[PDB]
RNA sequence: GCUAAACCUAGCCCCAAACCCCACCUUACUACCAGACAACCUUAGCCAAACCAUUUACCCAAAUAAAGUAUAGGCGAUAGAAAUUGAAAUGGCGCAAUAGAUAUAGUACCGCAAGGGAAAGACAAGCAUAAUAUAGCAAGGACUAACCCCUAUACCUUCUGCAAUGAAUUAACUAGAAAUAACUUUGCAAGGAGAGCCAAAGCUAAGACCCCCGAAACCAGACGAGCUACCUAAGAACAGCUAAAAGAGCACACCCGUCUAUGUAGCAAAAUAGUGGGAAGAUUUAUAGGUAGAGGCGACAAACCUACCGAGCCUGGUGAUAGCUGGUUGUCCAAGAUAGAAUCUUAGUUCAACUUUAAAUUUGCCCACAGAACCCAAAUCCCCUU
RNA sequence: CCUCCGCAUAAGCCUGCGUCAGAUACUGACAAUUAACAGCCCAAUAUCUACAAUCAACCAACAAGUCAUUAUUACCCUCACUGUCAACCCAACACAGGCAUGCUCAUAAGGAAAGGUUAAAAAAAGUAAAAGGAACUCGGCAAAUCUUACCCCGCCUGUUUACCAAAAACAUCACCUCUAGCAUCACCAGUAUUAGAGGCACCGCCUUCCUUAAAUAGGGAUGGCUCCACGAGGGUUCAGCUGUCUCUUACUUUUAACCAGUGAAAUUGACCUGCCCGUGAGAGGCGGGCAUAACACAGCAAGACGAGAGACCCUAUGGAGCUUUAAUUUAUUAAUGCAAACAACCUGCAUUAAAAAUUUCGGUUGGGGCGACCUCGGAGCAGAACCCAACCUCCGAGCAGUACAUGCUAAGACUUCACCAGUCAAAGCGAACCUUUGAUCCA
């Protein structure tokens, strides 16, 4: 059915300026005490994660060149060592991936 | 029964 | 349905609106020439 | 429209030639003749109509020998292939024609009746009075015109003077001068009348196809009404 | 404060004057073989006549005048001479980007085609700043005070009058063109006027007054059969099973379109899904060609002929015509009302009546008596006074 | 996880996801498709060619099926030119449509139904369903299953309203009727067993009961007939089957709702847009009452004479079409006739036809049929100047009789509400000594 009047701006205003439209301002928005940076609480910290995810993806990448072709997953566990760290007792028998750059604070 | 109308392209081609 | 009554071909559109067909009359060479008067850049087809 | 008759070929030939459809259309494009179109493709073979034609440096009377009797497409009776000195020519078959039979061609009237052998062509002045005769002339050296559909015989009616009285397929009495050519006989393929076409497929094999809108007059087909007269005017619609 | 708003010349209009390498008709823009086809032929109709049927102005070869005269003419709408007479010779009280050319361009774009045909370059509306408070044409009277109080049935147009019509809103554009007389103001005056014409106060001059958009149509000349209808030439496709040389059966491809549902500005200006009919034939189908509008084509459904065919499309006649519909733009004042006749006339018109303006003159309206028929009511008419 | 998909040719298109650099498969620049495939041919003149195809051998035919070469005369050079890309074309679109052919028959090729979430209603599609099994409904439509029997119509296969009708309609074999005795553009390179047109319908022959419980349903007691077969035709029925229904439910997908991105359309006088009763012929807005803080969101469809289209009736001295014993013609053809030219052919003038062409559709009475009426006069019908009750009722006149001054002129008047027209009339002159219509033009 085709409107029988135009709307007016006064009534356009009132509904669309409702605090039901309106956006809700967030409150569980805090400071990374790590890195002071900012996340919502039940989130993880973007830049953080980012840091995360850049390591992963470098250390996929030394797991891809070790494996060298699909379906190559091994059947035994893997160690991440870093420049100048050797494979402990425990490390013994666990596929070594060797990362060029420094052991990262915040990897253990 | 009455054919559709089509104006012409130069109205909805125009750009910056 | 409808709408595709267009179905090209250059063997027909030369020997229906081209220039020898337009010449090959009185009332084309007519066509031609109004074409010619009102300045169109394409006189035939 | 750029339509050029197929008929254009200039020298006889046994060879069938390849006959172009009309489809009833005029050379101008338009349909002239309604219920014409497709059909199996066919290829005309040309009938020499003029039995009495001598060969070339040739003249007289002369027999020939039909090779074989043939079914025609494009038309009604069955044709003959019969070959005389050194040539071959197209001739309608007469009822019993068969291969291998002799057939004569004559232009002597002789002041005797010259007994009428089926199949064979004399001058209608020569034939016995009652004989059954096909492909008749009109005038003398014209070319056989009538009597030429399958089955068909005319009757030579008379023979007074040097015009000879015959009797039309229709029943219609033709004048033609005694020295027109005839063939006794009648001709060929007599069960024409009786063939069954069965179903509407086979006409449009034929080539006749159905066809509306016969007449381009306004108001379409329209029979002839008696228009009455003024005194008359009264009495053409009197109410029960 | 955004969107915007504004601008001035790019050009155009009307006059005057002047007379203005190569390729390409084959499939155009294609270096290079047997021509011969080569053109000429009253316009019609719209329209006016209030229908229409005879009829109804249309580059003419010096303007004016003769003269709207002679003539012609369903003697009517209207049409309309000639004899004769003899005019001299670079500009704008034009537009300024919705104007002026369509034009930045016959381009883009649209169409198969003929054809159609643009746009634009230099704090309006809408929003935001700043949503909202009982109740109501949104205002007015007001009020200390926005609302609360009281009053108040939007505008235009068409109807007898309220219902109906139109309008989202802004900007720009968008609609009363003229003679016969009159009247007014000058000039001159028995004459006026710069030949012609008028004149028994006239003549000469000026001032004032006659809209816009819209059909279905008709005719002429083109363009259209790449859709579709039919046809022509030369092609192509049709599994498997059953049957056996079949307008055979079941059923793929393929063609169609029975029924249902979805979709209904959709994927689609006719589709999708399922179901269903035909599926070696009167089959389907590619290519090229042909038939053209009162015509074609049609296994007739008035079906189809480029999405809108009881008669295509385009251009022109054409600003067709419309007694019908709609519209018809500053301010203010004043006068201003229903009404008979005829009419192919009752949706109109002409005359009358009314109405308006100007002018001349003298009675006008009301009415007391008196007066107005025999056949056998209320009132009305008429007019001294007033 | 999915696909009658894919790859090529044709046709169409024309650089339209190659690289780089700037932007957010766009812009600019650079590059590219290489001939063997395909196209672009033939030196002519003559003369030749009956013998299908279908594994072409038997068998099987009718609808009878291009295959064009050889002799002589000329001839000597040799590989040019053009297409070659793509995710593509026609549908306004990066459109679920249209789109020829060869191969692959599920792909060796090609693709992605889900932006994220939630799991409302309504909506779409699908799946399942107790007991029942058509009770639904116009109708077993749809769905699920699988059968039976019979009517009406049409013989059959076909065709048709592209885009609401696929049919009983059109066609069709078969039959009938009518017309035509014939050549060089259709019919037809035909010739009465032929051709054209029309009709008809293949063919063949003779001349109250039953059904249900309930049954406006169904079935049965030249024409008349005969339904073999066939049918998405139209009716009826047995049985079965089923969510059609009793009576609905559950789940899945889409849609949906929320988040993110992008972002239309019809519509809209302005709106600060309540309910009851009344008014008006129908109220959110008028009257009297009642109610009433303000705004989102999701639904609904009673109102907003909702929106957008359409139907019905009437009108117009508006169109157009059709048919005719409407009117006007016969220019044109076809026949004749008469002149003209010396039979053919042709010109002019007539007459008759065919084919057409142009044009019109008065008024009153709910409509239509059949009517009647349309002007004038007299009466009702208007009580008392005039005018009027139109429409309406009755009657009669398109005159008759008389006279043949029943002449000519002329003051003044009347008047059917205009005009046109129509009346009366003194005086005078002259003879004697009145009681019902029609203009103009044109003849
Ligand atoms: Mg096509
Ligand atoms: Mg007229
Ligand atoms: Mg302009
Ligand atoms: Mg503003
Ligand atoms: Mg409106
Ligand atoms: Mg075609
Ligand atoms: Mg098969
Ligand atoms: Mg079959
Ligand atoms: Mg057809
Ligand atoms: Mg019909
Ligand atoms: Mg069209
Ligand atoms: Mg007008
Ligand atoms: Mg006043
Ligand atoms: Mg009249
Ligand atoms: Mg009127
Ligand atoms: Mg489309
Ligand atoms: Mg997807
Ligand atoms: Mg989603
Ligand atoms: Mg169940
Ligand atoms: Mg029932
Ligand atoms: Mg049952
Ligand atoms: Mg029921
Ligand atoms: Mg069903
Ligand atoms: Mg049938
Ligand atoms: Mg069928
Ligand atoms: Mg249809
Ligand atoms: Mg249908
Ligand atoms: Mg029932
Ligand atoms: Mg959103
Ligand atoms: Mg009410
Ligand atoms: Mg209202
Ligand atoms: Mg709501
Ligand atoms: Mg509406
Ligand atoms: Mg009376
Ligand atoms: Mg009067
Ligand atoms: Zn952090």
């Amino acid at each position: 059915a085709a409107p029988k009047n135009r709307r007016t701006i006064e009534v356009n205003r009132c509904r669309r300026r409702n605090p039901q439209k309106l956006i809700k301002v967030k409150n569980n928005i805090d400071v990374c005490p790590e890195c002071g940076h900012l996340k919502q609480k039940h989130v993880l910290c973007a830049y953080c994660y980012e840091k995360v995810c850049k390591e992963t993806a470098e250390i996929r990448r030394q797991i891809g060149k070790q494996e060298g072709g699909p379906f190559k997953a091994p059947t035994i566990e893997t160690v991440v060592l870093y420049t100048g760290e050797t494979p402990s007792e425990q490390d013994q028998g666990k596929r070594i991936i060797e990362r060029d750059r420094k052991r990262p604070s915040w990897f253990t | 029964f009455t054919p559709p109308i089509y104006q012409p392209k130069f109205k909805t081609e125009k750009e910056f | 349905a409808r709408g595709n009554e267009y179905q090209p071909s250059n063997i027909k559109r030369k020997n229906k609106h081209g220039w020898v067909r337009r010449l090959s009359t009185p009332a084309g060479v007519q066509v031609i020439l109004r074409r010619m008067l009102k300045g169109r850049k394409s006189l035939s087809h | 429209a750029n339509f050029v008759s197929w008929k254009s070929r200039t020298k006889y030939t046994i060879t069938p030639v390849k006959m172009r459809k009309s489809g009833g259309r005029d050379h101008t494009g338009r349909i002239r003749v309604h219920g014409i179109g497709g059909g199996h493709k066919q290829r005309y073979r040309m009938i020499d109509f003029l039995r009495f034609r001598p060969e070339e440096t040739k003249s007289g009377p002369f027999e020939e020998k039909v090779i074989q009797v043939r079914y025609d497409p494009c038309r009604s009776a069955d044709i003959a292939l019969v070959a005389g000195g050194s040539r071959k020519r197209w001739i309608i078959a007469t009822e019993n024609m068969q291969a291998g039979d002799t057939i004569l061609n004559s232009n002597h009237i002789g002041r005797m009746a010259v007994a009428a052998r089926e199949g064979d062509a004399h001058p209608l002045g020569a034939l016995p009075v009652g004989t059954l005769i096909n492909n008749v002339e009109s005038e003398p050296g014209r070319g056989a015109q009538y009597i030429r559909a399958a089955g068909t015989c005319g009757v030579l009616l008379r023979k007074v003077n040097g015009t000879a009285i015959i009797q039309l397929p229709s029943k219609r009495q033709m004048q033609v001068l005694e020295t027109c050519v005839a063939t006794v006989g009648r001709v060929s393929n007599v069960d024409h009348n009786k063939r069954v076409i069965g179903k509407a497929g086979r006409n449009r094999w034929l080539g006749k196809r159905p066809n509306s809108g016969r007449w381009h007059r306004k108001g379409g087909w329209a029979g002839r009404k008696i228009r009455p007269l003024p005194p008359m005017k009264s009495y053409v619609k009197l109410p029960s």
